[PDB]
């Protein structure tokens, strides 16, 4: 995961401290398949969790059981990620990639 | 002695898992409440305020007073008190009279000057000897220092084996009778410009306590050896040698240099910049007003040889009115009591009546414990031998005529141990505990010899192999066993080994050890605290090596480094070089642990964040979290707030609620204000808010650096969108540098209206006095923008009345400095009006800087504005093609710099890993990965080995030859046939200076490639056939190069030095007259008046 | 003379192609027998 | 390498910080290939008389440092073109700081403003210090005068008022109801009329009888009015610092050679 | 190559994982060769074909006995596999195999007590780490 | 000239208000007050002399005290002392 | 490699979610012992397994290791036919060779669910509540017979010599 | 484009005070075989073969030059006990 990262925003300082799968590896295994049979292929897509159509944070996602966002409405940055907001403030700070 | 507790269960069960993880719990956790400086002392360090009628005057003048008097209680030389003393507060603040080095056998120089134990300034450059100038070694520094101590040598120099063959016969430390000597000339020759009645000699016998009848009666071998000596001194020396004394009274005066001079320890200015070791010498110095105090082993004072060479003691402990003051004579005061009280010790430190001397278990630092098997809880502390005691009752109470009268009425190396849990001292305690002894002690002289003999490896084996297996035997204070813990954690921090944590272990029980043992503040806790949390550092990325989360916090690398700060404050100075390469220590490790927020007093509190989230989100940008989730920033770290919104500029009226309380405070990071780091990045529009709501805009961090240096000093932003001679540049740094201008512009409107309201405190000058200290080298605003090639904002420099021709360091103009920005802009600027010709203290021109650096545009514009291109060198004779020569293959960039971006992991961490950091040689894609590179010379201008691409691929060589041969083409046809010849301070042409760089070059080529990196191995055919077709090519180019520094210099047919003409009459004159005129200027008024 | 066997292939091999060149220019005769020194270098590297 | 002060607190510092033994240590024959010096004669010696006679006169002759000296060492200008730093000297902040009276500030120019609002009563305490023999200041760095403290100034008001003022009142009040510091202590204030006139210092040798050479100054305001006989001979190592000399010649000037 | 895609479904936008992150880099700790039998001199020459690192004394003595050991090729000491090292699963051994049909880095303890312990090999080729370097390089 | 700063900020000097931290500091500054006789002045003075020092060492401890009589001390403190006070109250 | 393999499993640290609470302890830079892991991952993992044996916590004693009605005996006794035909399949080689495999079925399980985080209900304390009669037959035979210095001997030339140890393990 | 660019401008941040110096050192090789003059200073011995000290006879009469300054009656010597003597007596 942090090599994904690394790739998606051109830096060699990049650095992960943790993660947390909010998906099951059966959930992860089901949704490969139906992306199979929609004869589709699978893009990771790294957005910033304030970036959303509805911002939540870590703690809000993780008690309110579910990421009430419209998926619908809402774009999916590809590839090379925009520099997570705040960014220019502190660099060299924490961030969070959903 | 919750350490204690568990060591001995260690010694009952070893392993055992919970055994030693409950260890390793029980000691962090101590280390973690004793490596804290109080919070008051913490914020007084940053402050940062400090670097911003009849009775009044004898207020003033009365709280300055020297807080000491020297009264005369029976013999002794007790010093009281009389005023409240801080620690850290200055004392004394003398002279060294006379000082001597650590001679040694082996004809060995410890690289310093043997005279004025300092670093050299200029290590190519000294003074010379009187009598022998270059056969006598020990050449001098300065010219402080000559006209000091030339006397004192002129009469040493003939003598030097005269006096080394009478150390031999009465065997002592050479060091102890060469400053002996010494002080019997210079106080000689003092004698001759004194009234014969009063003098500092004649003070100190007769005034000074001065042990005899001690000696005479105890420790009988150090009087019968001083017996040898003298004895030899009266007979085969002039009289006027030892200023025409008695021979008894030579035995007094012998006495007071052993017993009264201190072993000091000479930092050195450049090796605290390049984070390498300090003490780069030790020697005796001795002062009259330091030998005025009474020695204890548990000081109030400390004293130490500062860099610009002045004896000075400060304040450990608290002193109240009517209080001691007491240095350690003992230079290692870590050493146990038997060494202290050692036979060959001076009467001084073998009479003393310390806690630590007296009680037989260190005074409760239990410095010699040995576990006690007989109740196997406690450790045994050792007594004095017999043999001991009944020669050392010659210096307590009327210690003379109880010595002489048990004398005329009236196992013994063996001494005995007593266990302090329940009190038993049997032989088999004393032969068991005594067996261990010996054991340990073996095992450390065999390190011993094996680490002064170079090797190393087994040095760190079997100082490892004490540690792991007598371990629980030993109390964690002994001398013994923390010997071994800093040299392991030293040699598996650096050497071949550092697994890492073992060495985090070794230098985490010194530090408590040493904090046990040693007093509050010691030059040695600078260093130990230093290592401490560098490796507590490395321990903290080797485990971002390992499962990735947090490593260690904060606090254990933060405040190991504070500890270190306030000792270099205490001990060494609250403003030497070593304090404030240690601050640079710490505000880079500040800064990668992002803490942001130095210690002080204010501390502004929010107590109101969880409703004004609409601009706490808004200026980090997260519109996400909760209540608590930031309300812990406000808590933790005020200052990142301040910082995000100076260099995000909002202007927004609640955002300069926000930053008009955090103004005294500078930052942790890098120490620049919050305005300062508003207006380093161009934020005109945040600036002029700050500067009309009255910031402040004048003062300076410990460095000097004002808000107008830090601005100057910025790297202009470069790499952004579309281009702006072919003089491009990016629109990025022209509206940078646009700004900038607008920004010093406003800074002289906001000094204006604060200069027409009133006059005096005129803001005006104190915003041009703004420089930096030599460490930087005294460089200015306008220096500051030279070097950074600011086009735009060297002009409003030029405009507002900053002196074009204003010098630092080196003796540097800010052309100099622009010409090596390499900018043709900042170039033109400093010439439109002129010094295109100009020399440094060294004797550079702008044109010779242009040929090092091998720039076409900048020789080509410099010789079309008129630079003379045959100006030689007046301390050098290096001449423009001298420079041009030797800038083809130069290996070493000379760099100003506050600390190592080069060995630092903190450096890496907080600058990044990127292209711009690989062009400016911080991190390194070499053979090794820190280690220890070398050491080319230690400068305050300092020189760093370039990276080993140079070498290796033939990319930058081939790359700079092609405009050097055309750099030698453009000054062909400029340059006259006389230069072609011309020699430098090594007798080359600069042809065959050429030729000699290229052999030199070749030589370094083959020893890198030899000892490699893998990048070598991992090449294919056809890069190693185009790396080898690129040396044909460039070994090409420089004999191309050579012919043509060569060929031009064919035909003259004169081959002499201009110096060596036979010279026209006048010429002799003029030399003569303006030989006077540099040496008396002052006969000039006189000469043209009448 | 160390370990390396494979740079001093191509000085080696460097060395008799520069001479060469002026060898062919200067005189007409390509072997003139002075790149015997690194004609030995050349067979004993290829052979290791 | 046996001795109490190798194999030990010396070793442990640098083994900790990872070099070795083997340096530290440099053969003396190679200590002066690779350190160029330039030859010293019997003139460096004969500079060396009067440095230490400014050190040994010290409790009597107090010397007076030069507060306008550079950053940079001597030897190197021309006192008409480069411009150096300009600072006030160490032991000149030392002594400024042990008499009793503010630290003043050096200008970019040269000129130091009087941070002090006592000194208009009684005259000026910076005054420039004046060539003995053309009756003008010495042209420092770029024309302006070299300047030191005014030691008439100093023993006429402060120097009785520290010991009489502030140290009988306080040993009369703690001492009662509940040394000799400072140094010199001779001739006493001679006017206020001569304290308020002073602008000039010369640094001479009087003292005939008794003494033969012991420097002291003479006190000058315009047309050669000589009023003040005090010691305090003047600092030889700061006074070079100010003129970038380099040898002999400034004892020659100032008399300190004997 | 910035894409931006908009999903019509939202049966297709399974989120994964929330990564928090540092910048600040994160060098790997680098550990120059020392001799094996003895461990009193640092490593000069590595003999690849020996897997081992040894000093100038040592390489007289190992290689220079038998007539099959003196045709080694020796490279410098920088060449060592073992610089290479930290192998995070059980830190302090070095990295000296790298899997190639796994591309994992493992040590000796890796290898016996981690993740390719069990029966392996004949479907898990692994090399030196020096030789996985130059193929890097070369492409 | 002063920055006029915001109302917005409550400072709190940092002294002695909330028990941990007045605590922490006083522990801290304890080891840089000044110490005792513990010093060299000018007359040695030793107390070593063996054979008292076996009783000087003892001098200090606890008593030496076995679970089964702290049972029987604990009882006879709380019960009886208890039937005491409530007498008395 | 058994026991090699629980040495490392409870030495990883392991904690509720006092995570998310150290990561936002470690942008303000219990709170007595962090760094664990590494200060103990120094010293040879020889010296921890054989004192992983020593410290465990519910041992058989050697008079009911040899229960003549226990497992041991039974495996020993009554079954294994007699060594005729072909190869070496003795008594009590199929039998540390079942209790093996049982023992990686309980312990991989017990790693999976390591993986998972699944924390203990709220010494030298196993991982998660074992009940592990085949991990606890194993450690009694090597607890009381064997000896170290061919333990050492043979395991030291395995560490430092994984290449030649694991191809004799097939040749 | 971003994100790269960026965090090396943040990197610049502690590269702002670190300035090119003038320096044009041309590092050429000096030799350092001569005369060792500490070699020869530290070989030299001495050849009078001073005997073993013992018990001493002071010499009672002697002009007083105590603490190497010379003490006159009115401008003459005044010989007088020496203090070594005075010891042994």
């Amino acid at each position: 995961w942090e090599y994904w990262i690394q790739l998606s925003l051109f830096t060699a300082d990049l650095h992960i401290v943790g993660g947390w799968n909010l998906a099951t590896p059966a959930q992860q295994q089901l949704f490969d398949a139906k992306a199979s049979a929609l004869k589709g292929p699978i893009v990771y897509s790294f957005l910033d969790l304030n970036e959303l159509e509805t911002p939540q944070s870590l703690e809000n996602i993780i008690a309110e059981k579910r990421v009430k966002s419209d998926w619908r409405k809402q774009i999916f940055p590809s590839a090379e990620c925009r520099p997570p907001f705040g960014f220019e403030g502190n660099p060299s700070g924490t961030f969070h990639v959903m | 002695q919750a350490i204690e507790f568990y060591w001995t269960a260690l010694f009952c069960v070893p392993e055992n898992r919970m055994l030693i993880r409950s260890l390793r719990d029980a000691e962090e956790r101590l280390l973690a409440e004793v490596s804290c400086i109080p919070h008051l002392y913490k914020a007084a360090l940053f402050d940062s305020s400090r670097f911003a009628l009849a009775t009044e005057i004898g207020r003033r003048g009365a709280l300055q007073r020297p807080p000491f008097l020297v009264v005369k209680q029976d013999k002794q030389t007790v010093c009281i008190a009389e005023v409240p003393l801080e620690p850290g507060q200055l004392i004394f603040r003398e002279l060294p009279y006379v000082c001597t080095p650590l001679t040694l056998e082996g004809g060995q120089v410890f690289t310093t000057c043997f005279h004025c134990l300092r670093e050299r300034p200029v290590s190519n450059r000294g003074f010379s000897c009187p009598v022998s100038p270059h056969t006598c070694p020990f050449v001098f520094c300065s010219w402080e220092c000559l006209m000091r101590n030339v006397r004192v040598h002129s009469r040493e120099c003939g003598l030097l084996p005269m006096i080394m063959a009478a150390a031999r016969e009465a065997e002592l430390s050479i060091t102890g009778v060469l400053h002996f000597c010494r002080l019997l000339l210079r106080a000689g020759l003092e004698r001759e410009i004194v009234r014969p009645e009063k003098d500092m000699l004649y003070n100190v016998l007769g005034e000074l306590q001065s042990f005899e009848e001690s000696v005479e009666i105890g420790q009988p071998e150090l009087r019968r050896k001083l017996t040898t000596l003298a004895r030899r001194l009266e007979k085969d020396f002039p009289p006027g040698f030892y200023c025409y004394l008695q021979h008894r009274e030579l035995i007094r005066l012998m006495l007071l240099v052993s017993q009264y001079s201190p072993f000091v320890r000479s930092t050195s200015p450049s090796a605290a910049v390049q984070r390498r070791d300090p003490d780069a010498s030790v020697g005796l110095v001795f002062s009259r007003r330091l030998a005025n105090l009474p020695h204890s082993c548990v000081p109030t004072c400390t004293y130490n040889l500062d860099e610009d060479g002045f004896v000075a003691v400060r304040a450990l402990c608290h002193i109240p009115v009517g209080g001691r003051l007491c240095v350690s004579m003992v230079e290692d005061l870590f050493t146990p009591s038997a060494a202290r009280k050692d036979i060959e010790a001076p009467p001084r430190v073998f009479g003393c009546g310390c806690v630590r001397c007296s009680d037989p278990s260190e005074g409760g630092r239990m410095l010699r414990g040995i576990r006690c098997g007989v109740c196997l809880r406690g450790y045994c502390a050792p007594f004095y031998s017999p043999a001991l005691q009944k020669r050392l009752v010659a210096y307590g109470v009327g210690g003379a005529e109880v010595a002489r009268k048990i004398a005329l009425l009236a196992d013994e190396a063996e001494e005995r141990w007593q266990c302090t849990s329940c009190g038993n001292a049997s032989e088999l305690l004393s032969v068991q505990c005594d067996a261990i002894e010996r054991e340990v002690t073996q095992l450390t002289k065999k390190a011993d010899r094996r680490f002064v003999k170079g090797k190393s490896l087994p040095a760190r084996k079997i100082y490892v192999d004490i540690i792991r297996r007598f371990n629980s035997r030993l109390h964690p204070n002994n001398f013994l066993l923390y010997n071994a813990h800093v040299i392991a954690a030293g040699l598996l921090f650096r050497d071949p080994g550092q697994d890492v944590p073992q060495a985090l272990l070794y230098i985490r029980r010194a530090v408590i050890a040493a904090e046990a043992v040693l007093p509050i503040c010691h030059r040695e806790k600078i260093h130990l605290f230093t290592q401490l949390a560098q490796i507590s550092f490395a321990a903290s990325m080797a485990d971002k090596l390992s499962r990735r989360g947090v490593g260690l916090p904060g606090g254990f690398v933060l405040e190991p480094m504070y500890s270190a700060y306030w000792n270099a404050a205490v001990c060494c100075g609250p403003r030497s070089v070593l304090a404030l390469t240690t601050l640079q220590q710490l505000r880079m490790y500040a800064a990668a642990l992002n803490v942001a927020t130095p210690p002080a007093v204010v501390s502004y509190k929010l107590p109101t964040v969880g409703v004004i989230f609409s601009y706490f989100r808004h200026v980090l940008g997260r519109h996400t979290e909760s209540d608590r989730t930031l309300r812990r920033l406000v808590e933790k770290d005020p200052f990142r707030l301040a910082t995000t919104i100076a260099r995000l500029g909002l202007h927004c009226l609640m955002s300069l609620e926000i930053l008009s309380a955090f103004n005294n405070v500078h930052h942790l990071g890098t120490g620049l204000s919050v305005m300062a780091i508003a207006a380093s990045q161009s934020r005109l529009t945040l600036v002029r808010k700050l500067l009309d709501a009255g910031f402040d805009f004048l003062r300076g961090n410990e460095l000097g650096v004002t808000p107008l240096v830090a601005m100057a000093a910025m790297p202009l932003p470069q790499g952004g969108r579309s281009v702006g001679e072919l003089y491009f540049r990016s629109e990025v740094a022209d509206r940078a540098d646009r700004d900038q201008a607008e920004i010093l512009r406003l800074f002289m409107q906001e000094c204006s209206r604060r200069d027409a309201r009133a006059k005096e405190a005129k803001t005006k000058d104190q915003l041009m006095l703004a420089c930096t200290h030599r460490i930087l080298g005294l460089n200015g605003p306008l220096h500051f923008a030279a070097a950074r090639g600011k086009t735009e904002l060297c002009r409003q420099l030029i405009r507002s009345g900053w002196n074009v021709s204003k010098s630092n360091g080196e003796g540097a103009v800010p052309l100099h400095l622009a010409c090596a920005s390499g900018d043709v802009q900042t170039v033109m600027v400093f010439l439109i009006p002129v010094d295109i010709n100009v020399k440094t203290e060294r004797g550079e021109t702008p044109l010779m800087l242009a040929a090092y650096a091998v720039q076409r545009d900048m020789v080509k514009l410099l010789l079309d504005k008129g630079a003379d291109a045959n100006v030689v060198g007046d301390r050098e004779k290096m001449t423009v093609l001298h420079a041009l020569a030797a800038g083809v293959c130069r290996t070493v960039e000379v760099q100003y710099e506050p600390l190592d971006p080069r060995q630092d992991l903190a450096a890496h961490v907080v600058m990044g890993l990127n292209h711009a950091s690989l062009a400016a040689n911080i991190y390194n894609r070499g053979p090794g990965y820190l280690y220890v590179t070398d050491t080319v010379e230690d400068r305050i201008p300092v020189v760093s080995q370039l990276a080993p691409d140079l070498f290796i691929f033939p990319q930058e060589i081939l790359r700079r030859l092609t405009e050097a041969n055309h750099i030698g083409e453009i000054l062909l046809r400029h340059c006259d046939h006389q230069l072609f010849v011309r020699k430098t301070k090594k007798g080359y042409t600069p042809a065959e200076l050429l030729s000699h760089l290229w052999e030199r070059f070749f030589q370094t080529r083959n020893e890198v490639v030899e000892q490699s990196e893998l990048r070598l191995a991992a090449l294919s055919h056809q890069e190693r056939q185009e790396i080898e077709t690129g040396w044909k090519v460039a070994g090409q180019l420089a004999y191309r190069l050579i012919e043509l520094l060569r060929a031009g210099g064919a035909t003259v047919e004169d081959a002499r030095r201009p110096e060596d003409m036979t010279p026209r009459r006048t010429d002799l004159q003029e030399r003569r007259l303006r030989q006077l005129h540099r040496d008396a200027p002052w006969l000039k008024a006189e000469e043209m008046l009448k | 003379s160390q370990q390396r066997y494979s740079d001093a292939m191509l000085q080696a091999l460097h060395s008799y192609l520069l001479a060469k060149s002026y060898y062919t220019a200067y005189q007409s005769a390509p072997l003139e027998g002075e790149m015997v020194p690194e004609l030995l270098l050349l067979v004993k590297c290829c052979g290791l | 390498l046996r001795e109490k002060s190798h194999f030990h607190s010396v070793a442990r510092v640098r083994a900790l910080y990872g070099e070795e033994w083997r340096s530290l240590m440099v053969p003396s024959a190679a200590i002066l290939p690779y350190v160029d010096v330039e030859v010293t004669g019997p003139d460096t010696l004969k500079l060396a008389e009067c440095f230490q006679f400014q050190e040994a006169l010290a409790v009597d002759r107090p010397t007076l440092p030069v507060v306008n000296v550079p950053q940079i060492e001597r030897g190197e200008a021309v006192l008409e073109q480069g411009h150096p730093h300009m600072v006030l000297s160490p032991d000149a902040a030392e002594l400024l700081s042990q008499w009793g009276v503010a630290l003043p500030e050096v200008d970019e120019k040269g000129q130091v403003i009087n941070r002090e609002a006592k000194l208009e009563k009684h005259g000026r305490l910076f005054l420039p210090l004046v060539d003995p023999s053309t009756n003008q200041p010495f042209l420092g760095f770029y024309g302006e005068p070299v300047m030191v403290p005014n030691p008439a100034v100093y023993h006429s008001v402060i120097a009785p008022a520290i010991l009489a003022y502030a140290r009988r009142q306080a040993a009369l009040v703690d001492r009662a109801k509940n040394c000799y510091i400072p140094p010199h202590m001779d001739v006493p204030p001679v006017a206020p009329e001569v304290l308020a006139k002073i602008t000039k210092l010369k640094p001479g040798v009087e003292k005939d009888p008794q003494l033969g050479e012991l420097p002291v100054v003479i006190l000058m305001d315009d047309n050669n009015t000589e009023l003040a006989r005090l010691p305090w001979q003047v600092d030889i190592s700061s006074f070079s610092l100010a003129q970038s000399s380099m040898s002999i010649l400034v004892a020659r000037r100032l008399g300190l050679l004997a | 190559y910035r894409v931006l895609y908009r999903l019509k479904r939202a049966d297709q936008v399974l989120p994964t994982a929330v990564l928090e992150f540092e910048m600040k880099p994160l060098r790997i700790q680098v550990r120059q060769p020392v001799c094996e039998m003895c461990e009193v001199l640092p490593a000069t020459l590595y003999c690849p074909a020996d897997r081992a690192q040894l000093c100038d004394t040592c390489d007289e003595r190992v290689h220079s006995a038998t007539r099959m050991l003196a045709r080694h090729v020796r490279v410098p000491a920088n060449h060592s596999p073992l610089q290479f090292g930290s192998c995070p699963y059980h830190p302090s051994e070095m990295i000296d195999s790298v899997c190639m049909t796994c591309f994992v880095a493992l040590c000796p303890h890796c290898i016996l007590i981690g993740s390719h312990s069990a029966a392996d090999f004949s479907e898990h080729p692994l090399i030196s780490t020096l030789d996985a370097y130059k193929m890097v390089m070369q492409d | 000239v002063a920055p006029f700063a915001s109302r917005i900020f409550v400072p709190v000097r940092l002294m002695g208000k909330d028990s941990k931290f007045t605590k922490r500091e006083e522990a801290l500054q304890a080891r840089y007050a000044y110490p005792e006789g513990q010093f060299s002045p000018g007359y040695y003075v030793k107390a070593a002399d063996i054979d008292e020092k076996r009783q000087a060492i003892l001098q200090a401890r606890p008593p030496r005290m076995s679970v089964f009589e702290f049972q029987e001390k604990m009882r006879q403190l709380k019960l009886a002392k208890a039937r005491e006070e409530t007498e008395r109250a | 490699s058994l026991f090699l393999t629980l040495d490392v499993l409870e030495r990883k640290d392991y904690q509720p979610m006092s995570v998310t609470l150290a990561r936002y302890e470690q942008a303000s830079a219990q709170c007595y012992g962090y760094l664990r892991w590494l200060l103990d991952s120094s010293n040879s993992s020889e010296m921890q397994a054989l004192e992983y044996l020593q410290h465990y916590p519910n041992k058989k004693s050697p008079a009911e290791i040899f229960d003549p009605d226990g497992d041991l005996s039974f495996s020993i006794c009554h079954g294994t036919p007699p060594t005729k035909g072909s190869n070496y399949c003795t008594a009590l080689d199929r039998f540390i060779s079942s209790l093996v495999s049982k023992a990686q079925v309980a312990i991989i399980d017990v790693r999976r669910r390591l993986l998972r985080g699944e924390k203990p209900k709220l010494g030298i304390r196993l991982p998660l509540d074992l009940r592990s009669e085949a991990l606890d037959m194993l450690a009694s035979l090597l607890y009381h017979f064997m000896d170290v210095r061919i333990f050492r001997q043979r395991w030291r030339r395995r560490f430092k010599d994984s290449r030649g140890a694991v191809h004799a393990e097939d040749r």
